């Protein structure tokens, strides 16, 4: 029947399916029951279960298994499935295990789906309970060589294969669990011969994939205290050490027994215990502060602190089993490896993403025993081609070809003992970019890493960190010095002004002695040295209007450097774009930081109610100025220097101060600053300055004592060196020798004292081709003192400081010079031209970012809250502190003795102590004032007559202006409110009541005072020097160094404000760079008999100064003093016979002596001026034309659209005119002298008596040297004069007229010739340069370079883009800079044709060249608006 | 012959059953890749037996209780050989002074015992004061503040604070011994 066979077939199906696919379950049940019973696993608290096993494959060595679970209370080991093969058919090679021979892998284990979950460490916690006698815990938890050798001989190589495996570390009490996973693990466990030990076990293998991460614990009750990870890769959590392959070699000596008499050694015959890890491709290896917190939590759980003072481990003795000493870890990165650090700043994810090359290794020796010094572990990392980058807008951070770290970490016996960290950093050929935003970013990273957990004495462990950083084979630090701290974030062709400090060796040491628990003050010292061939290089954007001028100046300057150029740096070797201006051999910077640690007192775990807790605690500070300030001692030394000086040095120092120690510490990309609504402008500004989110102690001030000392400075005063004459040595760049420049800044809570001291300085000017000789300028000394007065009234805490008073005092010593004419006058002219052009930099000036336009209240120029309170609005425009502060400048020049030497003439200009004062609140008026005090300035001239073997000089002319005392009251600045005076008075007397440092506001006087007088606090309560500053009657030099020993009295000149009773200048030896290898004899004699003869004593022999020993520059200055014009009493002559608002005396007196021979000597000077004109560089002419354009703000007829501004009244003058006494003399074979005396006049407009008298040296025969020669007069007088304009005899007089008029006519003709010579030279040289630039195919010489992306941020950007006569000049600068035929103008060259003398042709040539250049210029010319009137 | 038909039907159905079971098992094995599927920290996700899970949970709870109770004794004989001269020794003495003077003295039958969880000197002193109202409320607050200032606060802690804490502890012990003869 069908039923019977159906039942039979159903039984077949059921039984066959059960026995082939389900009998494993029942067999596993049986074996699970047997195994835990026989070995007592359940009794010992071990959970064991098998979900499947095979029994029919034993005769093939195969044992399949499934769902094997093993838990022992600490970790759970689970395997999804697998099989165990014992390949018994592989013959055993030897009777006994021979460790020195190869064995077959008779044992093969395959595990599919291996789980390992480590959740507890019961051994350590039971030990802690036992050592602390926690009996409650100890009860609640409810808890052979022959055989080993035979088993290892039978098994051979244990081949273990894991298709997939995961390791999970964590439990229910940990917020995050460490998830480690891998795939395709093939490994071979083997035993081999071992020296000193029983055997060596090796565990080699590979994994085809590996990844570690921190995953979220689902059982955890996360609260607001817990912080989310910065980034997650989906469900995998926060990544850590992702990789594509891993090769591991684990070696461990199986310990034997001690055979020697002495115990086991700590350094001899160490048992081998090592681990090697080689990573493949795609190793990412991320980390961060949050991962550090999770690591601390997990490690502190699984490895709890027993708080027990350890003991030095007793080494096993003879006959006892040996112990392991140390474990060695070697990690090798076989490919390029990333190493990222991620952390959160507010709501933004920051990162420090680094990279290392292939074969970058990490070594790690971990001591496994304890000695009498405790235990320690070493570390040796080496990253090849280590490159680091940040997440800022400027992402470049660091790069080097090799990075080595050697760290040693020592832990003492006592758990509370002082640990010692010794970390040595080594870099090879490292280059870095430093911005202050990097410092801010790293400070935020360190603060995040430390955490916000409170400090506990029961958890406090003192420790010292010894950091030593070394850079070898060259270093390079690039600092971005764009004005207003703009940045170009473009990856390529970044148009940033960059300064690079390069050198061979860089050092940095820093000890961190955190050995006190919450100390009142923490002291940390830093040291940094640049040790060999140090240089400073400056780069400017190629189309920045400064780079072409700088490059032309560098190309055309004929300078010889004593310092060989440095070959160091990586991104600054391009000399065409990088300007190496400073060269030194040592720069050492020392920092001494004293600070109060910033404790977050809101995190103190206080269970006491706040109502009575506040009673015991001291009252909190209401203002940051109520706190004791921190301290920072800065000490910088520049040992020697060879400087290519220019105004760019001053500009770069100013930008360094602004961008690194000023208001502009934060970068601003040139593409983001687009905000027009002040409401949202303030909102964005407010978000960055989160004052409400910080404690009051965050804004604690810091006293800083800066000491910068620059020693043995030889500076090149770069200029356009003249043309070379074949027969003469080329004229080099002038060199300035300064022995020392000392800068001291003493900034305190309420004031800052800036003090600059300069030693005697020389200036050797090269001998010109004309042949007069070298020139010298001598300065006896220079001192600058600046007193800045601070207040915190109505100032935002982010700024926390407003400056209301700024007193400056410039003290210049004695200026003595002996210059030739006209070469050195031209040298000074172009030196001043280049210096002023580079310092001002009108086309390079940039707009301040809107978020960086701070106010007197710490808010922005637009959208200021305090100004909003006025006129009852939410926000209004406040005013910057520059417009409101009281500024006063005192300038004193002890003396000035400059001699201009010609072949037959010298012209000495001598001056008395000159005082100039600028006071913007002078007397009761709060407007700009200028006060000039010139007690006397004289001009003398000597004309050489050489009819004798001894030179004969006479005083051809004289001048003297005495008693100049002028007070100029400049009008109010344009666009200023009518009540600026009242506003400034209220501002000044508001930020002064607490200190009263500007005494003139509180003096009870009808006429107020100024810092012009001694009515202010200047480096002391009493302003001693300022009291008698304008008192020029005594004529007393102010630059007299001295020491004041009263701490309350202000220090004297050249007396350090940092030290006490010590001068700011120290005469110490320092390193320096050595040198590398009339026309008628009768008429002239006639004048010599009457005019006073003088002796001219030039400096003996002007040599090149060399620094040598200290004080040698002083000796060079003392040897080359001012030229002396010594009068002779025996030859004394007729030079002496005589008979808006501006106030003061124009001059007390005005003497003037003139002879025709004196005017002849002026003619000599003028003729010498015109001769040297063709030898001038045309580049200075291009420079002067460009200066005209820029100083006019490029006010072309095309750019009149940009000028729509739309003194003009109340100009009054009340001055006293001098008593003019002019004495003329003329002798011709006989002597006639005319005396003019004008009495004092006054302008309100009046005059006084005028006496013109014509004398005659007629003997006493016709009605002391010339005892027979009196003077007979032909007088002429005027009684008075009032102009009110308010808005025979012929025979003797004839020789006078025909001589004086002849000499005056000759002088005027010479002047006209000089003027026409200069004009013709200008036209011809400009045409020559234009034609040469037009006929040039060099790539660099081009009208526009680059995209000029930084040009959008520059003031006068629209103007300079439409000075077509100024874009063309910039191309000419690029022609001088880079054209190969540019040195074709270093030749003394006159007109190429005789036709150029005619004016029309030389003008039309220039016009035609301009026309030819117009088409080339117009391609990039961006026209402001449009002028179709000019187009027609 | 119907026997041949029965045999072939049995063979085909048996092969289909075997291939279906083995295919489902293989799909399950392939899906459960331990290197791709994120595991769970729960012990019950790996151990099926409730008894073993409960035992391990109790062991973890005991470990956490030990971690709470594991408090370092800063004032130790060999720990005073170290420190001793350092400025922070006084707060180390103060933090252990409260423990030694109270817990080491009030470890009697009727004395209160600090809780293992939420161990607070302020709360423990409040519990003591509830039973013994003779001690003023100022005394417990000042003692707790002194110990807390020693442990966490940056205010200057020196010999004066140690002497004040010792005097207050002596007064507290005197009153508590008067109330506990
Ligand atoms: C991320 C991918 C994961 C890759 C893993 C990389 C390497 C990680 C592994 C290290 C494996 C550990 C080696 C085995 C332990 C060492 C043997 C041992 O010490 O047992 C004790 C005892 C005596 O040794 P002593 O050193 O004197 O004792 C001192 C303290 N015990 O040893 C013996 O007597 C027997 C020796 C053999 C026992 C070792 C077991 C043999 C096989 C091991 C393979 C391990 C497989 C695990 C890999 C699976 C993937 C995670
Ligand atoms: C010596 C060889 C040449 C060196 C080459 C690099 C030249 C770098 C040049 C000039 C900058 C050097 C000064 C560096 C620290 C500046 C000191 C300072 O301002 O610290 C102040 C700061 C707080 O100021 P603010 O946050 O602005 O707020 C206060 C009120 N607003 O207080 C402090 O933290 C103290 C600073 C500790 C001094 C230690 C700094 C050591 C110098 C590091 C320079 C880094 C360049 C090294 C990179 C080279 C790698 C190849
Ligand atoms: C169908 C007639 C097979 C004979 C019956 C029989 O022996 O089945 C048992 C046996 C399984 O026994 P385990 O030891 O559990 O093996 C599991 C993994 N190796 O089944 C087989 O091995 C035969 C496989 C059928 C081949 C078609
Ligand atoms: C991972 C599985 C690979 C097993 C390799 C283990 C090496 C063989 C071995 O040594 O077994 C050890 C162990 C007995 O330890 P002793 O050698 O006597 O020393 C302990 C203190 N005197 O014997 C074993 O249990 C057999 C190891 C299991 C083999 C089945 C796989
Ligand atoms: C899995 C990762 C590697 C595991 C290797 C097995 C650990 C091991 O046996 O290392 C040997 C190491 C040293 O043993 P001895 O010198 O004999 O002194 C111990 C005296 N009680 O064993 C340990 O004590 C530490 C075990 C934890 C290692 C992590
Ligand atoms: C997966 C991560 C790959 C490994 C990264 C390298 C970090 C590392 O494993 O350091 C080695 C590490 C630390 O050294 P010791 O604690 O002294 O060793 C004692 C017994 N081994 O030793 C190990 O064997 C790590 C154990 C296996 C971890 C891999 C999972
Ligand atoms: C690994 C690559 C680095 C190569 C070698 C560099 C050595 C690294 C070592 C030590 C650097 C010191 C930084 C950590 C020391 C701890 C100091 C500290 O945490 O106090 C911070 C203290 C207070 O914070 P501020 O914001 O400045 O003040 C505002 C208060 N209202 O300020 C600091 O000390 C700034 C720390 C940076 C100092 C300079 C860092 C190193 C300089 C150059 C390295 C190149
Ligand atoms: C070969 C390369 C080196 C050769 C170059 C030589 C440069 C020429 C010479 C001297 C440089 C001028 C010295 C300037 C000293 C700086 C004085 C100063 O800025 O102090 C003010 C400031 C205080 O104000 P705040 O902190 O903002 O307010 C705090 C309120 N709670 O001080 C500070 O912040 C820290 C002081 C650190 C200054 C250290 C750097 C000094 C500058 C240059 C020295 C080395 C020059 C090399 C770099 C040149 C790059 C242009
Ligand atoms: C702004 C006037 C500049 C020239 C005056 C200073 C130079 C004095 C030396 C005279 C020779 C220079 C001739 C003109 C060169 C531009």
């Amino acid at each position: 029947s069908f039923w019977v066979t159906a039942s039979v077939v159903t039984l077949f199906l059921a039984w066959s399916t059960f026995v082939v696919l389900f009998f494993s379950r029942v067999s596993a049940l049986f074996f699970t029951f047997v195994i835990d019973k026989y070995l007592r696993l359940s009794k010992n608290g071990i959970h064991f279960k098998i979900g499947g096993i095979s029994i029919s494959g034993l005769h093939a060595g195969k044992i399949m298994f499934r769902n094997v679970i093993y838990d022992n209370g600490d970790m759970t080991i689970k395997v999804n499935d697998g099989h165990l093969l014992f390949k018994y058919w592989k013959s055993v090679e030897h009777r006994h295990l021979n460790l020195s021979t190869k064995r077959a892998s008779r044992l093969h284990l395959v595990l599919n789906g291996l789980h390992v979950n480590i959740y507890n460490n019961l051994t350590k916690y039971t030990e802690i309970a036992r050592i602390r006698r926690f009996d409650w815990f100890f009860e609640n938890t409810n808890m052979p060589s022959s055989v080993w050798e035979n088993m290892w001989n039978l098994l051979g190589i244990v081949h273990i294969e894991v298709s997939a495996g995961c390791i999970l570390v964590g439990n229910k009490f940990l917020p995050y669990a460490l998830w480690t996973r891998f795939e395709n693990l093939n490994s071979k466990t083997s035993v081999t011969e071992s020296a000193n030990d029983r055997a060596l076990l090796t565990f080699e293998g590979e994994t085809e994939n590996v990844a570690v991460s921190l995953i979220k614990n689902e059982q955890f009750d996360f609260t607001a205290k817990d912080k989310d990870p910065p980034r997650t890769m989906g469900n995998d959590g926060c990544p850590l050490l992702q990789s594509a392959s891993l090769e591991f070699v684990y070696k461990q000596d199986l310990l034997g027994y001690v055979t020697d008499d002495e115990p086991q050694s700590i350094t001899l015959k160490l048992p081998l215990w090592s681990s090697e890890w080689r990573f493949g491709n795609n190793t990412v290896l991320s980390y961060g502060p949050w991962a550090e917190q999770q690591r601390f939590l997990i490690y502190s759980f699984f490895y709890p602190p027993d708080f027990q003072n350890s003991t030095a481990t007793a080494m096993p003795t003879r006959g006892k089993k040996r112990i392991h000493v140390k474990h060695d870890v070697k990690i090798i990165l076989t490919k390029e490896t990333c190493m990222d650090i991620w952390f959160m700043r507010g709501e933004q994810l920051e990162s420090i993403r680094t990279r290392c090359g292939p074969l970058s290794s990490l070594d790690m020796s971990i001591l496994w025993i304890t000695t009498e010094k405790g235990f320690y572990w070493n570390m040796k990392a080496e990253f090849l081609n280590f490159e680091a980058t940040t997440s800022l807008i400027f992402t470049k951070l660091f790069s080097c070809k090799k990075f080595n770290v050697d760290g040693s970490f020592v832990y003492p016996l006592t758990w509370n003992g002082e640990q010692t960290w010794t970390i040595d950093y080594a870099f090879t050929k490292a280059n870095a970019w430093f911005v202050w935003d990097h410092k801010r970013l790293f400070t935020d990273l360190i603060n995040d890493w430390i955490g916000d957990d409170p400090s506990d004495i029961s958890k406090f462990v003192p420790f010292r960190v010894h950091n030593r950083m070394k850079v070898v084979d060259g270093f390079e630090v690039i600092m971005l010095l764009n004005e207003s701290n703009w940045v170009d974030t473009a990856d390529m062709n970044a148009e940033n002004v960059e300064v690079a400090i390069v050198g061979e060796k860089l050092s940095f040491e820093c000890e961190l002695p955190f050995v006190d628990f919450l100390p009142q003050t923490q002291m940390v010292k830093y040291e940094m040295r640049g040790e060999k061939s140090v240089a400073m290089r400056a780069k400017f954007p190629p189309d920045s209007a400064t780079a072409p001028i700088r490059a032309a100046l560098s190309r055309l300057a004929r300078c010889n450097s004593y310092a060989p150029p440095s070959k160091h740096g990586t991104h600054s070797l391009d000399t065409d774009v990088w300007f190496e201006l400073w060269r030194t051999e040592l720069v050492k910077m020392d920092f001494d930081h004293h600070y109060r640690p910033l404790i977050v007192k809101s995190n103190i775990p206080s269970d006491i109610p706040f109502s009575i807790l506040s009673d015991y605690l001291p009252p909190p500070a209401n203002h940051p100025w109520d706190l004791e300030p921190d301290y920072l001692g800065v000490d910088i030394l520049i040992e020697g220097s060879d400087v290519k000086f220019t105004g760019l040095l001053v500009k770069l120092l100013f930008e360094l101060k602004n961008n690194y120690f000023g208001w502009y510490d934060s970068m601003t990309s040139v593409d983001d600053e687009k905000i027009d609504d002040p409401i949202k402008l303030k909102a964005s500004f407010d978000k960055t300055n989160a004052n409400g989110m910080k404690p009051v102690e965050y804004f604690r001030t810091m006293n800083v004592d800066v000491t910068v000392r620059v020693c043995n400075v030889r500076a090149e005063m770069l200029l356009y060196s003249p043309a070379i004459d074949e027969g003469a040595e080329p004229e080099k760049v002038p060199v300035v020798f300064v022995e020392e420049v000392a800068v001291e800044v003493k900034k305190t809570k309420t004031q800052a004292l800036i003090q600059v001291g300069v030693s005697p300085a020389c200036a050797y000017l090269d001998k010109s081709s004309q042949g007069s000789g070298p020139g010298c300028i001598t300065l006896s000394g220079f001192q600058f003192r600046g007193h800045a007065m601070y207040s915190a009234k109505e100032v935002a805490w982010n700024m926390g400081l407003v400056e209301y008073g700024w007193i400056m005092e410039i003290l210049v010593g004695d200026i003595a010079g002996t210059l030739d004419f006209p070469a050195h006058a031209h040298v000074l002219h172009q030196i001043m031209e280049s210096l002023l052009m580079f310092v001002i930099s009108p086309d390079d000036a940039t707009k301040v970012p809107d978020r960086m336009q701070f106010c007197q209240h710490g808010q922005l120029i637009k959208a200021c809250s305090i100004a909003g309170k006025k006129t009852n609005e939410i926000l209004g425009p406040c005013k910057t502190e520059e417009q409101m502060k009281y500024r006063q400048i005192r300038i004193s020049v002890d003396s000035v003795n400059l001699t201009f030497v010609e072949e037959k003439t010298i012209l000495q200009i001598s001056a008395d102590p000159v005082r100039v004062t600028i006071c913007n609140a002078h007397e009761s008026r709060f407007t700009e004032h200028v006060c000039i005090r010139v007690p006397g300035i004289s001009i003398r001239q000597a004309v050489r007559i050489k009819e004798k073997p001894e030179n004969i000089w006479i005083e051809g002319a004289n001048a003297a202006i005495e008693g100049v005392s002028l007070d100029i009251e400049l009008p109010t600045p344009k666009s200023a409110s009518p009540t600026i005076g009242k506003e400034r008075l209220e501002f000044v007397r508001m930020h002064d009541a607490d200190t009263k440092r500007l005494h003139f506001l509180w003096a009870d006087h009808s006429v107020w005072g100024c810092a012009c007088f001694g009515n202010t606090c200047f480096f002391g309560d009493v302003d001693e020097i300022g009291s008698t500053f304008m008192e020029t009657l005594t004529k007393k030099k102010f630059f007299v160094p001295g020491i004041e020993r009263n701490p309350e009295k202000q220090p004297q000149v050249m007396q350090s404000v940092i030290l006490k009773n010590k001068p700011i200048l120290s005469n110490q030896p320092h390193m320096f760079y050595k040198k590398p290898k009339l026309q008628s004899m009768e008429m002239s004699s006639s004048y010599a008999t009457f005019v006073d003869n003088v002796r001219v004593e030039l400096p003996s022999a002007i040599t090149v100064p060399q620094f040598g020993e200290p004080g040698a520059i002083l000796e060079w200055c003392q040897a080359h003093q001012a030229t002396r014009i010594i009068n002779d009493v025996n030859t004394s002559g007729v030079n002496e016979v005589r008979f808006l608002a501006i106030n003061g005396v124009a001059a007390t007196s005005l003497d003037l002596f003139v002879t025709p021979i004196g005017i002849e000597a002026f003619e000599r000077l003028v003729t010498a001026a015109s001769h040297s004109v063709p030898a001038i560089n045309p580049c200075i002419l291009v420079h002067m034309c460009y200066r005209d354009c820029v100083l006019k703000k490029h006010r072309q007829p095309l750019t009149e659209s940009l000028f729509a501004d739309e003194p003009i009244s109340e100009v009054d003058i009340t001055v006293d005119l001098p008593r003019v006494s002019i004495g003329l003399f003329q002798c011709g074979v006989t002597a006639n002298m005319g005396l003019l005396l004008i009495d004092r006049a006054f302008i309100q407009l009046n005059g006084s008596a005028i006496t013109v008298q014509l004398l005659q040296l007629t003997n006493r025969d016709a009605p002391r040297m010339n005892n027979l020669e009196p003077r007979v007069m032909m007088d002429f007088n005027v009684s008075d004069t009032l102009i009110i304009l308010e808005r025979p005899i012929y025979e003797a007089l004839a020789p006078v007229m025909v001589s004086w008029l002849s000499v005056v006519e000759n002088f005027l003709r010479t002047v006209d010739k000089f003027i026409h010579t200069v004009e013709c030279w200008k036209s011809v040289a400009m045409a020559k340069v234009l034609k040469l630039a037009l006929d040039s195919t060099d790539e660099k010489v081009v009208v526009k370079v680059g995209k000029n992306r930084m040009g959008r941020t520059r003031v006068l950007s629209a103007h300079q883009a439409s000075c077509p006569s100024c874009i063309l000049l910039k191309t000419l600068f690029r022609w001088f800079a880079y054209a190969g035929n540019a040195p074709g103008a270093i030749n003394h060259r006159l007109d190429i044709r005789p036709e150029f003398e005619i004016e029309e042709t030389r003008k039309t040539a220039l016009m035609a060249l301009l026309s030819h250049w117009q088409s080339d210029v117009g391609k990039e010319l961006k026209l402001v608006s449009y002028e179709d009137a000019h187009r027609f | 012959d119907g026997t041949s038909v029965i045999y072939v039907c049995a063979v085909i159905i048996l092969i289909l059953i075997w291939v279906a079971i083995i295919g489902q098992r293989q799909i399950w094995r392939h899906r459960h890749n331990v290197a791709r599927v994120r595991p769970q920290v729960s012990l019950s996700s790996r151990i099926s037996s409730k008894k073993a899970v409960l035992l391990r949970e109790t062991q973890l709870d005991t470990v956490m209780r030990l971690r709470c109770e594991n408090q370092a004794r800063l004032t130790d004989c060999i720990s005073l050989q170290f420190h001793g001269e350092k400025p922070y020794v006084h707060r180390m003495i103060a933090v252990d002074e409260v423990t030694l003077e109270i817990d080491g003295q009030l470890n009697r039958i009727e004395g209160a015992v600090q809780r293992q969880a939420g161990e607070s000197t302020y709360s423990y002193l409040k519990r003591i004061r509830e039973k013994v109202p003779s001690i003023p409320l100022n005394l417990v607050h000042r003692i707790a503040f002194l110990q807390e200032s020693a442990r966490f606060r940056p205010e200057k802690f020196d010999v004066e604070q140690v002497m004040e804490l010792r005097s207050l502890l002596n007064q507290f012990l005197r009153i508590l011994s008067a109330e506990y003869d």
